[PDB]
């Protein structure tokens, strides 16, 4: 029948997750932004909707620091990338803590994607409508 | 309730007129065995304060972890991490303040004595202390474990008040915590000739020396001295 797109961890005749599908038109609903890799760094730009003249320029900071050597921009539900980058840090300074040299952005990656995966898995949690664009300089 | 292992002498410390002056010796002590000595213990906080940490190294290389956290943690989402919104003195201080009284009251404490030197956004100096038990206290010249008992005196000698600070220089501030490096280096066994030295000012900043050595030592009249009584020769 239907209904499979109104709980999270369902699969679809189809073998599909419509709840994750439909976190990403939060996205593409969201602000564009960019990412792009040079060849000793990267460089991360964001476009900033002014809805009024009200908005203090240059005070609402879209890109966030993990770290001190990762930078991250998303699109799409703000919040959930606030939260994204909030386990981030924590993620990062287990790392640090443990093993003293600064998280890898490739062990970052992972990180983040065993945590929005994660959240995939059942139907008490909802999936996170935004897309992150990251990334640093480490080792190699 | 534990025990410390590898310790760090005397940390040395006074304030002039226009900042603060902090010293502390390069050793890492195994009992009465001079085991380590490549032992930096005055860690920069930023351009603005030195945190200079006594006894217990493995509970010190804890609490500098936890200093680089702190400045990691200030930098996050803080667009004035660097101006206005960078990490005071006294914020540093009262954070250690805080770790230093909750370990003590659950029986395990960091052992450690710690004074936390630096200057205000204000210009004004900073200079605090805190041991194991969370005992805090301010003075214009401050001094942990054997430099308390020998180094204050001297330093004291100097700015004995409040009054005395505005009329005190450079100068005259390094050479009297040069002088106690000395007479720490006579009197104190477990010390080191070899010591650090930072100097936090309102207008020139931060200025860190590593590599100095205790000079200008007086031995000469100990070939003069025979026997402990009535030996003659």
């Amino acid at each position: 029948g239907t209904g499979y797109d109104l709980s999270n961890s369902v699969f679809s005749p189809d073998g599909r997750n419509f709840q994750v599908e439909y976190a990403v038109k939060a996205v593409e609903n969201g602000t564009t932004s960019i990412g792009i890799k040079c060849n000793d760094g990267v460089v991360f730009a964001v476009e900033k909707l002014i809805t009024s003249k009200l908005l203090v320029p240059q005070k609402n900071v879209k890109i966030q620091v993990v770290d001190r050597h990762i930078g991250c921009v998303y699109s799409g539900l703000i919040p959930d990338g606030r939260h994204l980058v909030n386990r981030g840090r924590e993620e990062a300074a287990s790392f640090k803590k443990l093993y003293k040299t600064p998280i890898p952005i490739p062990a970052f990656a992972d990180r983040l994607g065993q945590y929005v995966q994660a959240h995939t898995l059942y139907n008490s949690v909802r999936p996170f409508g935004v897309s992150t664009i990251f990334g640093g300089v480490d080792k190699n | 309730t534990q025990q410390p292992i590898v310790t760090g002498t005397s940390v040395i410390s006074m304030k002039y007129d226009n900042g603060v002056i902090i010293a502390a010796d390069n050793l890492g002590s195994y009992g009465s065995l001079l085991r380590f000595n490549g032992v930096e213990r005055l860690i920069p906080v930023g351009d603005n304060t030195v945190v200079g940490i006594s006894g217990d190294i493995s509970d010190m290389q804890h609490i500098e972890r936890l200093l680089k956290d702190l400045v990691t943690e200030n930098a996050y989402d803080n667009p004035l991490a660097d101006a206005e919104e960078a990490l005071e003195p006294s914020y540093i201080f009262e954070y250690l303040a805080t770790v230093m009284y909750q370990r003590r009251s659950k029986m395990n404490p960091l052992w450690n004595a710690i004074i936390v030197a630096g200057v205000q956004s204000n210009g004004d100096q900073f200079l605090r202390y805190v041991n194991l038990l969370g005992v805090t206290y301010s003075s214009p010249t401050l001094a942990t474990g054997f430099g308390a008992h020998m180094a204050n005196p001297l330093l004291r000698k100097v700015v004995d008040r409040e009054s005395d600070i505005p009329k005190t220089t450079v100068q005259v501030a390094e050479e009297a915590i040069v002088n106690a490096m000395r007479v720490l280096y006579y009197r104190d066994a477990r010390s080191s000739r070899n010591f650090s030295l930072a100097i936090i000012d309102k207008n020139t900043g931060l200025t860190f020396k590593k590599n100095l050595q205790v000079e200008n030592m007086k031995w000469d009249f100990a070939k003069d001295i025979k026997g402990y009584g009535t030996q003659k020769i």
